[PDB]
């Protein structure tokens, strides 16, 4: 179900994720639809294709 | 001539490198505005 967290939060644990995803090159499996935690890393991605 | 006639495979495939170097540039010219040192003194007085 569709879910919100912190936003100091959603600071670390999405920018995090996406240096996790550009330092090594990683692959991300995701639950596919954007639904809870896949809409937080939809809006981390977001700020990934924005700077990087 | 000097024009190339080109199927359709290619006309995607120049499509999308066009839209890699659209968004390309837009980044950079964006970092260079971000990362010039009158913004740094103005970002950092404000």
């Amino acid at each position: 179900q569709n879910f919100e967290l912190q936003p100091k939060l959603k600071q670390v644990f999405g920018k995090g994720l996406i240096k996790a995803a550009m330092t090594t090159g990683a692959w991300i499996f995701t639950g596919g639809v954007n639904t809870g935690v896949i809409r937080h890393v939809g809006d981390a991605l977001k700020d990934h294709a924005s700077k990087s | 001539g000097l024009k190339l006639f080109i199927t359709d495979d290619e006309l995607k495939k120049v499509h999308d490198f066009e839209e890699q170097c659209i968004e390309e540039y837009f980044r950079e010219k964006d970092d260079r505005f971000n990362s010039s040192n009158d913004e740094r003194i103005r970002v950092t007085s404000e």
